[PDB]
RNA sequence: CGGGACCGAGGACCGCGCUCUGCAAGGAUGCUGGCGUAAUGGUCACCAGCGACCCGUCUUGAAACACGGACCAAGGAGUCAA
RNA sequence: GACUAAUCGAACCAUCUAGUAGCUGGUUACCGCCGAAGUUUCCCUCAGGAUAGCAGUGUCGACCUUCAGUUUUAUGAGGUAAAGCGAAUGAACUUUAAAUAUGUAAGAAGCCCUUGUUACUUAACUGAACGUGGGCAUUCGAAUGUAUCGACACUAGUGGGCCAUUUUUGGUAAGCAGAACUGGCGAUGCGGGAUGAACCGAACGCGGGGUUAAGGUGCCGGAGUGGACGCUCAUCAGACACCACAAAAGGCGUUAGUACAUCUUGACAGCAGGACGGUGGCCA
RNA sequence: GGGAUGGCUUGUGGCGGCCAAGCGUUCAUAGCGACGUCGCUUUGAUCCUUCGAUGUCGGCUCUUCCUAUCAUACC
């Protein structure tokens, strides 16, 4: 994989660019289920 | 192709710990220098015994003159060359008074009547007809006949191209 | 020409056509005469010549 | 086999894992390590363009990489020269400390008695037949 | 043609003054001579520092050379191609033999009251022809605003 | 050992040399003839052999297209201040 | 949307006003010294930006340290050719080992040893890191080249152009389209390709002599109706061809060959003769 | 303020299968394959199935050329 010095700069100590797609995934992921919740707490005060 | 000389010429591979003294390969190359010469022989082992000019070594180069050049002598040569359709076998005949001059009038006689350039051509062997019965061509089998005598029609004589204008219309039987 | 034959070149000191140099031959020198074949011509000298 | 920084290595795509992948540039590449991870490790290579260099990082699994043998020929002959040089003051004897190219070869003379040579056709006769 | 992949250089460096001070051409000459007939390298500095220009030619001040003096330095003679210039921060001026291309009227009031000598260029040549037993000095050259702006 | 062509930079001596009374050795001298003026040389006009697109300007990578130019004189466009 | 003094989808006159334009046009003596460039990297694109890189003038610093689009050596990648298997085993076999270009490294600024600490690490004073002291100048540890240094300052154009060889990725009925390196051109004259952006040779101060390159030597046209051996006759031959037409194509054109076959027990071509009987075989 | 495919084309369909002289291969018997051929595209009928302009053609008047010939000449 190619690294940008800036991005491999400001990277965390420990962290490795094999899972910042994992990391972007699962932020996405919790988005998701945060507004699903939202949903299904509305639906159930209605 | 060139004022041909023929070669002997002696190679081996460089002595190594296993093989202390080697094989020595002997060919015979028609070739204007020694340098095209040994090039040759490289070239020629690469395609058969897989020895390279780098792991390898010249142990002799000798010109190889012809033994009588008076003598007039029937030559057959077998060689192979190559077409955009591959490889062809020929077998031709000339009439000559040494081997380099029968390599040379191969040479022209291909490029004169089938386009074969010299890297193209593989001589694979010359040798002297021994006897009148070996000639198998006619255009040799003509010439070797009993009694030959014949005469020159039409002889076109040599006018120096300097002199423009003649006195007189030239003949043409001498 | 292209970079290579160019820098052997110069390294050589053949800047212009029709220059000439001795060269000792070793194969660190043989090799580089042999990259620059297309642009030279090289032989061994008599003393004649030299 | 564990890598730190600063070590040399070479990357070496190795397996039916070389098919397709997008960077074939780095295979057969040499650098230096400047990250280490437990299956992956950072690598700077240097690519030319016209005159000047640029650098590059990249990240290799370490199943891709080996330990390079770059250096081990100068400390070898670092050493060597060192006991070398100690052994011809004691012995009071110059050595030669430096490599040279490989030399013309010499005359020599070659016997051919018990190894007449074979003459060759530029086609071999037992392939005609 | 002639391939020529590298270029020759011109030169980089001052090979003359670029002022019209009649007296510092005649120091210029007087050192170019000097620079051809001796082996001194010091008179070669000189003169290539005569050719520089102002702030290639920052000033000394009396605390700069008083610190210089310090350590086996006392008896030599101090020269400076720059103006030497008086530091009221320095209250005792030792004793000392200065060499300047020129001096302010209270540095060498100073120099003259401690009891040192003050000299000219061309006085550094007629008494120290080679240049034995001084000590060459040069002022802060990035002690400058634009500098400090770079 | 012959035959021919082009050239003669420098301007006391100094040097390397040699075949050493001197020389072909760190760059041409010697002898002779005609003329001493338009003879050599030069300028202009024309013929002859060979050579040779119409200038800016624009465009893009470049050409082509396009635009300006009947001719001449005089003005005529990177200045001053902070 | 007609007319309102040849003026009207808002008249005419003067002023603000030398209004603004990123678009068009133009922008004035000579010589000398240097001398360029087209995704490098980042930013939401087009009606986008910076920025790397390449240049010139000044200087200064010991213009000190040496460095290098190159080879060699050691080791990677390419094990890929190849030799053998009377070595084992069976491109995937190996003792050995290709070609093209290609990465890394090749010294005193270096190498090694020793002592401690560690806040790293290790079962661990163990490795490694940081310091400490010492040894190694007997050669400074390949070749070749080396008017090729460094650091500032200020200034300027160009920074997603065209063509081509090679490598590579895709395609089309056929065309072709992306990248990477390199070379050329835009900026460039000269000799040759009759002619000319992209071809070949060769790069340029003013002159004289000599010799060549590519290309040429029947005349135009400087140089050969030059030499040797052959081939070819075209009812618009061919002479700068490679691509297409276009096929394993059609030729009782002409040569040189290869294979198979017949031949004094008479081949191939002819001429003179035979070419018979069951039998008008069966069905229709 | 700029700007205004081309030595092309012609007379014989496509798709699928088969055969096939040959090319290759003969430690694998695969893969190309001209010539062909086979299948999809009313007893001389029906006349009660016309299936979309973005692309533009014209006419005089007059001359010449090509041949890929309708007529005239010959075969």
């Amino acid at each position: 994989i190619e690294v940008s010095a800036a991005k491999e700069a400001m990277r965390p100590e420990g962290t490795s660019v094999r899972g910042d797609k994992r990391r972007e995934i699962r932020a996405r992921v919790k988005k998701n289920q945060k507004q699903m919740l939202r949903n299904q707490r509305i639906a159930a005060e209605k | 192709m060139g004022r041909l000389q023929e070669y002997q010429v002696i190679g081996r591979h460089l002595p190594t710990e296993a093989n202390p003294n080697p094989a020595l390969y002997r060919m015979r190359i028609f070739a204007p220098n020694e340098v095209v010469a040994k090039s040759r022989f490289w070239y020629f082992l690469r395609g058969l015994k897989k020895v390279k000019k780098a792991t390898g070594e010249i142990v002799s180069v000798n010109v190889i003159s012809e033994k009588h050049p008076l003598k007039v002598k029937n030559f057959g040569i077998w060689l192979r060359y190559d077409s955009r359709s591959g490889t062809h076998n020929m077998y031709k005949e000339y009439r000559e008074t040494s081997r380099v001059a029968a390599v040379e009038a191969m040479y022209a006689d291909m490029a004169a009547r089938h386009r074969a350039r010299f890297r193209s051509i593989h001589i694979l062997k010359v040798v002297e007809l021994e006897k009148t019965e070996d000639v198998k061509r006619p255009y040799i089998k003509q010439l070797v006949a009993k009694n030959l005598s014949f005469p020159l029609p039409h002889r076109v004589p040599k006018i120096s191209t300097k002199k423009i204008f003649s006195a007189k219309r030239p003949s043409t039987f001498s | 020409i292209p970079p290579k034959p160019r820098k052997i070149l110069q390294l050589l000191r053949l800047r212009q056509i029709n220059n000439g140099v001795f060269v000792k031959v070793t194969k660190a020198t043989a090799e580089m005469i042999k990259i620059v074949e297309p642009w030279v011509a090289y032989g061994y000298p008599n003393l004649k010549s030299v | 086999r564990t890598y730190r920084v600063g070590d040399i290595v070479d990357i070496k795509v190795n397996g039916a894992v070389q098919k397709g992948m997008p960077h074939k540039f780095y295979h057969g590449k040499t650098g230096v390590v400047y990250n280490v991870t437990k299956s992956a490790v950072g690598v700077i290579v240097y690519k030319r363009v016209k005159h000047r260099y640029i650098e590059k990082r990249i990240n290799v699994r370490i199943e891709h990489v080996k330990p390079s043998r770059s250096r081990e020929d100068f400390l070898r002959r670092v050493k060597e020269n060192a006991e070398l040089k100690k052994k011809a003051k004691a012995e009071g004897v110059p050595v030669q400390l430096k490599r040279q190219p490989a030399m013309p070869r010499e005359a020599h003379t070659v016997s051919i008695a018990d190894n007449k040579p074979v003459t060759l056709a530029p086609v071999a006769y037992e392939t005609t037949i | 043609g002639i391939d020529l992949r590298w270029k020759h250089v011109r030169s980089s460096h001052r090979k003359a003054p670029k002022s019209d001070n009649v007296y510092l051409k005649l120091l210029v000459k007087l050192y170019r001579f000097l620079a051809r007939r001796t082996e001194a390298p010091f008179n070669k500095v000189v003169l290539r520092r005569l050719f520089m220009s102002r702030i290639n030619r920052p000033p000394v001040s009396l605390s700069r050379i008083a610190r210089n003096l310090k350590n086996g330095n006392e008896k030599k003679t101090v020269v400076v191609v720059a103006t030497v210039t008086d530091d009221n921060r320095l209250l005792q001026v030792p004793k000392m033999e200065v060499a300047a291309l020129r001096f302010t009227a209270k540095a060498r009031a100073r120099i003259e009251a401690a009891g040192g000598r003050t000299l000219t260029l061309d006085q550094l040549a007629l008494e120290k022809p080679t240049g034995a037993n001084t000590l060459l000095l040069r002022g802060p050259k990035n002690a400058r605003e634009a500098v400090k702006h770079f």
